[PDB]
């Protein structure tokens, strides 16, 4: 639907700009998601399983 | 009614100067640089283009981590609610590991982010004054800058790896928050003596002042003869002139000895240097050395003695 | 701006075959992850 | 977030604590240490007592704290006991309706324990509460409940299970400062030590951590704030420790720092059974007792006006 | 004496409130109007403080009273004496002391005006060492009058007078919330970064690498270009500087003048208007 | 510290450590200060201070070379300089008395309106052309975008007379900054370079004030050797002049008021 | 859009550049912004409610 | 794979290289400590055998 007329759009908008842009975006996201995620109860490290191999192990 | 150079009344402007061309290996600049009639009535009113080599990117990436750590914990705290956090905001911060894992890793949480993002504030710091001397001398310049940064990335580090950890304490290093950083310098100054006892800040005082005393002259100097082309010290460095000639002529008639358009520029470089280098001497003595420099200093026969108007009593000997 | 019409459409096509690279292998991620640690 | 110049117009007050030109001083605002008097008010005591009449422990079904009281006396004690605590409500406040030796209202249970605090107190501590004593005024200024309890303080909200620091938030509790914002609990509910100064010039000897003495500052602020001056009053700044240094208040600091210890940990701590939950704290708890409870930000509860000197009944015998 | 070039600018005159009378030099300084009053106050000081470093606290012969910089000073007088002469052994003397630096500094003060005359130069030098001069008023004048006491100001001692300010500064417990005290502590702070790096970098221009050019601004002026992507310009860092100092100083000295006559609470708490807005 | 010896321990070693370093580099800036302008002249008086020295206790500083830019000479320090002359009378014999400006003290080249010899050459940009020049050459260059434009604007004698006008306003192509204004001056007809650092903008009346000199005095500005570009030497001789009015233009100023 | 149809004029007056990335910014925050006020204290599906089991069943 | 050349005729290849190379080196040293810190602190504390507390003791 929206492409045919969306190619226009780079006729205003610079390539390196939303290459740029997109990129920072994309990644300082994905890393304030894990990180905001992790911080929340479904964290992954050193919550749960697999079986407390470290409590076993170290004493 | 004389022009006093306050603001450059009426400027001008020329294309976009990319500076000096640089040898085999740095990277070319980037940016399209701006003006801005305002900063510019002020200095030069060009903006950019700016450099970013290897430690220049590497070094702003480890840059805006801490800061989004440092930022987020903080954030976190008043429970994702920025309107509190804008509230809280100077109070915020992000505390160190609890007294425990006095060196060791501390957990995710407990103080964790904060060693995280310390050592990303740790290199990112200390990588930066690489984009210094590097960018420094490939400009065909010596190095005086990097010199300095290090006496003030010493003291940084005065305030961590070297005594923090010095002390076995993920405590006993600076918080993260302008209130609780403001509070730490509180606290320091207590836990041991009093800080306006240990000479080394007792000093590294007078040098924060004298800055804040000589580059307030120099800076006048300059100005008042800034119309003998004073501000161009750069040749007068080299050729001299009347500006030189009536500027230090000043301090001959006024306090007596004086110097040149170059040996005042040292002196600069040098109190400020002197500062951050008093400054982490102190606060490494204090910690693993004297632990109360108030003791310290009467029982050299420095601290002073007054009468006594007023005296209290002792319940941990008479109870 | 700084080109015409055509290299504009031409980038524009290859640019989303490129943006439906990621939803889908973003997509595919949280899937992945919605069977194993249910949010919500 | 910005610049500010003192938002009260001078000159303000001046008290010389420490010897000509030597740092100790302190300044308070006229315009408010007025109201603030003119408002922290003492109400009269009662009438002349009776003197007269044999006790009450002889007439009265059950008065084990006022026994050795002639009647009018004691009865005195109930009407002060009343407008001080609950003058709103009347007699029914602490009795149920007739029935007057009935001990089936928790306010009168802890009443009771109010009269073992406050005699105890007058008569046992008088070195800090001296010959002011206290009442139930103080507390209770007018009010049933003290406006000025302390439950310990959950903190602010909790981020996903994740919030640990205790310190980092800005709370009246301390004067307000990023601080622990609630070294009371620690302190004067339990009795985690306050000295931090190392006591000899060297090191190899005070470890305590930095974040300890962090702590003692709160304390220290929430004090200071608790009767209202500055940390001057009590010290020689220079010398927080040296009490060769210090002035007299610290000491009558001291022991009020354990006769809290003391009324908490002993008193209002005990009846938190009897106490329904609109008075016990979300960590579950007893609106135990803060030096500004009574101090209210002064130096002698209504500066000094000694109520409780004008009650017999209040005084350990 | 005279410097190598200085023999030829010493013109004749150009004095201010007079002074073409000991309008000369001694030495490599100037005279005038200023050099020569600031001098009686200068030893009717630095000497009339020696008596004070005599007579000491209790008697000049008090165990009390002692010969070491690290504890001789001169006590202001009690708060008692609110704005009125007090007894030199009490206070006074302080005051004399007192009474006289602040003209030793108005003196040479003015007397660098006379010079800055001569040299037919700017002025930037004075009108900036006034705010200095100034903040040393508003610090035992402007504030101990809305405190009615003369004796309500500071000592002058060699590190005596450090209590002081730890005293006066608890006063209202954590004083680093000031608000002022933070920036114009800032300020001592950005100066002390920013004359880092000229009084740097120009020394490392005229005097770069090895077998190199005294390079030209067409550097500098990229230096930070690069750096830190903008250079204010070269003209510009000799106006910064006088900035951050003649701020800070001034600054600072708002600092200690709203501590006490214009706020009485713990600064902490100031920083309360904040909290308390209609909104969070 | 002021007694003797007293305590002995170990931090307190340091504190004697950068405090001696000190005292050693202080000297070293000693030194360093002393390149230029030295040795001193005459005698009027000796060094005042604690060990008068013969000249400065710190021994003067070896020389220092100055590897210039491209086509440039070498300059070194210290380096001993040619004595100049002393246009002028001791109003006394005294040692520390000054010196009258002999004839008209204006241009007599003395104190408030002297100077050095800087080089007679144009100090260039960075690859050739030379930095300051005026807006003729500076073709390339624009007036800051809303800063009113200075080329028309009536310069005025402080005095408040006219005093001639402007021309081109000396650009650079180093810094976007006006350095100088040309000054088509009324009675000579000539060109006579503006310091702006000297001259008071009024942006409301066209106008230019310039409190350093009558309007009168615009003639007896050292005239530029070439208009196209201004050398060292002279970039020090134009502006010197001007000085001069701020202890001469009025027997006033000079003078003292009380 | 009865009467923003008339609107075609504003463009020369508003810069396209100015005000397209401009406002793609806005929404690029106030995206988070809103997330974030609202996950603040409303509703927290993350910590709110279950699943949130395995993190205290499934851990120890 | 096949268009995703075209993009090197618009962007900087050297650019995106000390971009990429930049992001890869903090983002290891993220995550081995990210995780170092939480999940598994393999360095300290499980194994292999406690030399210091079975041992110094
Ligand atoms: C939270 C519960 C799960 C989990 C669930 C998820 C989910 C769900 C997702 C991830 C995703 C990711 N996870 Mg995970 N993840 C977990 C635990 C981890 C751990 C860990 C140590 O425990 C790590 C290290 C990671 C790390 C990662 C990243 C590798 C990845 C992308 C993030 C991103 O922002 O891309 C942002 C992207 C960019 C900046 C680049 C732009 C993309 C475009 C298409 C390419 C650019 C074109 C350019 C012009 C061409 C030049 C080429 C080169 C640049 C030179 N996860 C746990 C176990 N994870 C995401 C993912 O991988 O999707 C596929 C995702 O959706
Ligand atoms: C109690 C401890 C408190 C505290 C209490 C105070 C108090 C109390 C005061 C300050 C003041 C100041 N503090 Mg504080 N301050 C604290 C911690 C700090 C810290 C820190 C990093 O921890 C910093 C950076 C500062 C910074 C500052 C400055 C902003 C400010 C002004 C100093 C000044 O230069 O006056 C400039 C002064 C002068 C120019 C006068 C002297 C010069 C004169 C004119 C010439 C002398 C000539 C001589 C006699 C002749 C002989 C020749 C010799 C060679 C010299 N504070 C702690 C928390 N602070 C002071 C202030 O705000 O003043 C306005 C002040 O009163
Ligand atoms: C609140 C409880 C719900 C929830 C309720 C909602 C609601 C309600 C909404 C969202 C919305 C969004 N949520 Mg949600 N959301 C939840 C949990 C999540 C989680 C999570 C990890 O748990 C995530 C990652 C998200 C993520 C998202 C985003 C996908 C989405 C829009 C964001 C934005 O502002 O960009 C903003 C915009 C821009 C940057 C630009 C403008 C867009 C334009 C049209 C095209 C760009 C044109 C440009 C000029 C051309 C060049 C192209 C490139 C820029 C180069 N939600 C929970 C379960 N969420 C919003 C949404 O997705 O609406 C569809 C929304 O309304
Ligand atoms: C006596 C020595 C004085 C001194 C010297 C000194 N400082 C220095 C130097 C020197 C010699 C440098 O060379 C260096 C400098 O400026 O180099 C160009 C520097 C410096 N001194 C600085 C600061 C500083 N110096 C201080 C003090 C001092 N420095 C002393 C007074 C102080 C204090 C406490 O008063 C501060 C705060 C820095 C400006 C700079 C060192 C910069 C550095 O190492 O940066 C590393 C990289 C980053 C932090 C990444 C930044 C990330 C992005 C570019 C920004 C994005 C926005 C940001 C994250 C905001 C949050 C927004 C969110 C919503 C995302
Ligand atoms: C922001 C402004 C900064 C500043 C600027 C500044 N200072 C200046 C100047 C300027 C612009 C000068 O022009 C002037 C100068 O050096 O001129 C050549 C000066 C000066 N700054 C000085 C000092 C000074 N400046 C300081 C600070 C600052 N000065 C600020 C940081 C400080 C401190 C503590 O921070 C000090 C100590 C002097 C060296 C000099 C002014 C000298 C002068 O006029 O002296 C007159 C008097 C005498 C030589 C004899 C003294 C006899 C008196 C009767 C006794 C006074 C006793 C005193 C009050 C007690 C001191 C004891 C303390 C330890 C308690
Ligand atoms: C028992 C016993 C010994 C008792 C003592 C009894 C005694 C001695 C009694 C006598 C007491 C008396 C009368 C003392 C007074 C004596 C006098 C006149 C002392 C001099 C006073 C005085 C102000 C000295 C200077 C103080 C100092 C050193 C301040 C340091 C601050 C500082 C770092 C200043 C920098 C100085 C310099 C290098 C200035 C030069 C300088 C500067 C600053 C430029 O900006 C500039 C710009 C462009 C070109 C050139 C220059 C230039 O040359
Ligand atoms: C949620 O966040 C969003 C997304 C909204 C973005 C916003 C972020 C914001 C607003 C961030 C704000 C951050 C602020 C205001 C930070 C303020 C910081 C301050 C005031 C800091 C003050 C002092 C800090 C000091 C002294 C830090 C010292 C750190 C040190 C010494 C670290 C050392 C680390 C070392 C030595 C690490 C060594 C490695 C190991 C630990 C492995 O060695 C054993
Ligand atoms: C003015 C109205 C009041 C009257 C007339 C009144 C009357 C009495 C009487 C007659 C007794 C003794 C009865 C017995 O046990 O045999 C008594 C006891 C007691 N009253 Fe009241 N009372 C009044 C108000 C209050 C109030 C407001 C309180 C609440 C704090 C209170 C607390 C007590 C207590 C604690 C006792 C037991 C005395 C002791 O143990 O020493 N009374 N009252
Ligand atoms: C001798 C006079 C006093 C009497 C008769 C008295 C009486 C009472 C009563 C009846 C209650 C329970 C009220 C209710 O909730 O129904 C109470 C509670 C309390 N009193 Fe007092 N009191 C006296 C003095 C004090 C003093 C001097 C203090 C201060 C240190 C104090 C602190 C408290 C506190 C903290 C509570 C718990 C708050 C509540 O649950 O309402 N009281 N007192
Ligand atoms: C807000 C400013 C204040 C600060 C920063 C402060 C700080 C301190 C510190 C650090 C100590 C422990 C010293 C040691 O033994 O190592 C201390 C002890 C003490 N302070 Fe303060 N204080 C403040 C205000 C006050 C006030 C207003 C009083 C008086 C009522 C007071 C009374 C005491 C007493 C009695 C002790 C010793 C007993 C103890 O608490 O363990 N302080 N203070
Ligand atoms: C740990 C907290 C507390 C501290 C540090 C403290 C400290 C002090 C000090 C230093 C004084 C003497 C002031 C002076 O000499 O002028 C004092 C007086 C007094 N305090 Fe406290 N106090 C505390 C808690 C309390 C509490 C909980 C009460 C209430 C029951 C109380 C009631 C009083 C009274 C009535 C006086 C005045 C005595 C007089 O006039 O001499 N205080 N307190
Ligand atoms: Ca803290
Ligand atoms: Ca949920
Ligand atoms: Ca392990
Ligand atoms: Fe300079």
């Amino acid at each position: 639907t929206m492409n045919a007329n969306l190619y226009k759009i780079w006729l205003i908008l610079d390539p390196r700009r939303v290459l740029v842009s997109i990129v920072a975006f994309q990644i300082v996201l994905g890393l304030l998601i894990h990180m905001i995620v992790l911080s929340t109860d479904l964290n992954w490290l050193d919550d749960n399983i697999p079986v407390s191999y470290q409590a076993l192990g170290k004493k | 009614p004389e022009y006093q150079n306050i603001f450059t009344a009426v400027q001008v402007r020329a294309p976009a100067y990319p500076g000096v061309p640089l040898p085999k290996g740095n990277l070319p600049r980037i940016g399209r640089p701006i003006f801005s009639y305002w900063l510019g009535k002020i200095g030069d009113a060009q903006i950019g283009p700016i450099y970013l080599g290897l430690t220049g990117t590497l070094s702003i990436f480890f840059g805006l981590v801490a800061i989004s750590i440092i930022g987020f914990n903080m954030l976190a705290s008043v429970h994702w609610d920025v309107f509190q956090f804008l509230k809280h905001f100077f109070w915020l911060g992000l505390e160190p590991p609890p007294p425990q894992y006095g060196l060791r890793i501390p957990p995710l949480s407990e103080g964790g982010w904060w060693l995280m993002a310390g050592l990303f504030l740790t290199l990112s710091i200390l990588l930066w004054w690489v984009r210094t001397y590097k960018r420094a001398e490939a400009l065909g310049m010596s190095q005086h800058l990097s010199w300095a940064f290090a006496a003030a990335i010493f003291f940084y580090l005065v305030l961590g790896f070297i005594r923090p950890v010095m002390m076995g304490s993920w405590a006993k290093a600076v918080p993260f928050g302008i209130f609780p950083h403001l509070d730490w310098t509180a606290a320091f100054s207590i836990r041991y003596g009093n800080l306006y006892y240990n000479p080394f800040h007792m000093l590294s005082i007078a040098f924060l002042y004298g800055s804040a005393l000589l580059f307030a002259m120099h800076g006048a100097t300059i100005l008042s003869v800034s119309r003998f082309g004073g501000d161009r010290e750069i040749d007068q460095i080299t050729h001299r002139g009347t500006a030189a000639e009536r500027a230090a002529l000043f301090w001959r008639w006024t306090m007596g000895f004086n110097v040149t358009m170059e040996s005042i520029h040292r002196w600069a470089w040098w109190c400020a240097v002197l500062t951050v280098i008093t400054a982490g001497i102190g606060i490494l003595l204090s910690g693993t050395v004297v632990d109360n420099w108030y003791l310290w200093a009467v029982k050299h026969g420095m601290a002073p003695a007054y009468p006594e108007v007023v005296t209290a009593v002792n319940p941990y000997e008479t109870a | 701006t700084g080109l015409t019409d055509d290299e504009a459409k031409e980038f524009h096509a290859i640019f989303m075959q490129s943006m439906y690279a990621w939803f889908g292998l973003v997509v595919i991620a949280h899937l992945l992850a919605w069977l194993y640690r249910p949010w919500l | 977030s910005v610049m500010l110049l003192g938002c009260e117009g001078p000159p303000p007050g001046t008290e010389q604590i420490g010897y000509r030109g030597v740092g100790m001083e302190n300044y308070y605002n006229k315009r408010q240490r007025a109201l603030s008097i003119q408002a922290n008010q003492p109400v009269e005591s009662l009438p002349a007592a009776d003197s007269t009449g044999p006790k009450a422990s002889e007439v009265y079904q059950n008065v084990q704290v006022l026994k050795d009281l002639s009647v009018g006396e004691f009865t005195r004690t109930m009407v002060a006991v009343t407008t001080w605590v609950s003058p709103k409500e009347g007699c029914n406040y602490c009795h149920v309706p007739g029935n007057w030796a009935s001990d089936d209202i928790y306010t009168k249970v802890v009443s009771r324990r109010m009269f073992e605090l406050v005699r105890a107190a007058n008569s046992d501590w008088k070195a800090h509460v001296a010959e002011t004593g206290v009442t139930c005024y103080t507390c209770h200024r007018g009010n049933p409940v003290p406006k000025y309890a302390w439950v310990t303080d959950p903190g602010p909200k909790y981020p996903s299970g994740l919030k640990p620091t205790g310190q980092n938030y800005g709370s009246k509790t301390v004067a307000y400062a990023s601080l622990p914002f609630d070294p009371l609990t620690p302190f004067l509910d339990q009795a985690n030590e306050i000295r931090i100064t190392g006591n000899a010039a060297l090191a190899g000897s005070n470890p305590a951590s930095l974040k300890q003495a962090e702590w003692t500052f709160g304390l220290m602020m929430n004090i200071s704030d608790s009767l209202g001056v500055g940390c001057t009053f009590c010290h020689n700044t220079r010398a927080f420790n040296d009490w060769t240094q210090s002035t007299p208040k610290r000491t009558t600091a001291w022991y009020a720092i354990r006769h809290v210890r003391d009324i908490n940990q002993n008193y209002i701590w005990p009846l938190n059974d009897v106490l329904p939950a609109s008075r016990k704290g979300p960590y579950g708890d007893p609106l135990r007792v803060s030096c500004m409870t009574c101090h209210q930000a002064v130096n002698k509860p209504l500066y000094g006006a000694q109520m409780a000197k004008d009650y017999p009944g209040l005084y350990k015998t | 004496a005279m410097l190598s070039f200085e023999k030829k600018y010493r013109v004749r005159g150009g004095t201010l409130i007079g002074g073409d009378l000991f309008d000369f030099w001694v030495g490599p300084f100037y005279v005038g109007f200023f050099g020569v009053v600031g001098f009686c106050f200068t030893l009717l000081g630095v000497l009339l403080i020696v008596w004070g470093a005599t007579i000491g606290p209790t008697g000049p012969t008090s165990d009390l009273q002692t010969y070491n910089l690290w504890r001789i000073s001169i006590a202001p007088p009690d708060l008692s004496y609110g704005l009125r002469m007090a007894p030199l052994t009490e206070g006074g003397l302080w005051q004399i002391i007192t009474i006289c630096a602040a003209g030793a500094f108005i003196s040479w003060a003015l007397r660098e005006v006379e010079i800055c005359r001569k040299l037919g130069i700017g002025f930037h030098v004075p009108f900036a060492f006034s705010f200095a001069i100034g903040a040393y008023l508003v610090l035992v004048f402007v504030r101990p009058l809305l405190m009615g006491a003369w004796g309500h100001g500071f000592p002058y001692g060699i590190l005596s007078h450090l209590d002081w300010v730890s005293n006066v500064g608890y006063q209202f417990l954590h004083f680093h919330y000031n608000p002022a005290h933070m920036l114009a502590i800032s300020f001592f702070f950005t100066n002390c970064l920013a004359l880092s790096m000229h009084g740097s970098l120009i020394l490392s221009v005229t005097n770069p690498q090895k077998g190199e050019p005294v390079k030209t601004s067409e550097h500098e002026n990229t230096f930070f270009r690069d750096i830190v992507g903008y250079s204010i310009g070269a003209l510009a860092i000799h106006r910064l500087g006088l900035f951050l100092a003649l701020s800070a100083a001034f600054w600072s000295a708002v600092c200690i003048l709203i501590s006490g006559p214009f706020w009485t609470r713990g600064w902490p708490e100031w920083w309360n208007w904040w909290l308390e807005l209609p909104l969070w | 510290s002021a007694g003797i010896t007293h305590y002995i321990d170990a931090a307190q070693i340091t504190i004697w450590a950068f405090w001696l370093f000190f005292f050693g580099l202080i000297i070293y800036l000693r030194r360093e200060d002393k390149r230029e302008g030295y040795p001193l002249d005459s005698d009027r008086t000796e060094r005042s201070g604690g060990r008068v020295k013969v000249v400065g206790f710190p021994d003067l500083p070896d020389p220092k070379t100055f590897v210039l830019p491209h086509n440039g000479g070498t300059v070194v320090a210290p380096r001993v300089e040619a004595p100049v002359a002393v246009n002028a009378t001791p109003f006394s014999p005294a040692p520390g008395s000054p010196l009258v400006p002999n004839g008209d003290p204006m241009l007599s080249g003395f104190g408030p309106a002297a100077s050095p010899d800087r080089p007679k050459h144009c100090d260039l940009t960075f690859e050739g052309l030379p930095k300051i020049v005026p807006m003729r050459v500076a073709k390339e260059f624009s007036i800051a975008e809303g800063d009113p434009d200075p080329r028309g604007m009536t310069v005025v004698g402080l005095d408040g007379e006219v005093a001639g006008t402007v021309s081109d306003v000396w650009v650079d192509r180093s810094e976007p900054q006006i350095r100088y204004l040309e000054v088509e001056v009324a009675a000579n007809k000539k060109k006579v370079l503006l310091p702006i650092g000297f001259s008071r903008f009024d942006k409301k009346a066209r106008k230019v004030k310039v409190d350093a000199i009558k309007a009168a005095h615009f003639a007896n500005v050292p005239t530029l050797s070439n208009p196209d570009q201004v050398t060292l030497y002279e970039e020090d001789k134009v502006c010197a002049y001007y000085a001069g009015g701020k202890l001469y233009a009025t027997a006033e100023r000079a003078g003292p008021l009380l």
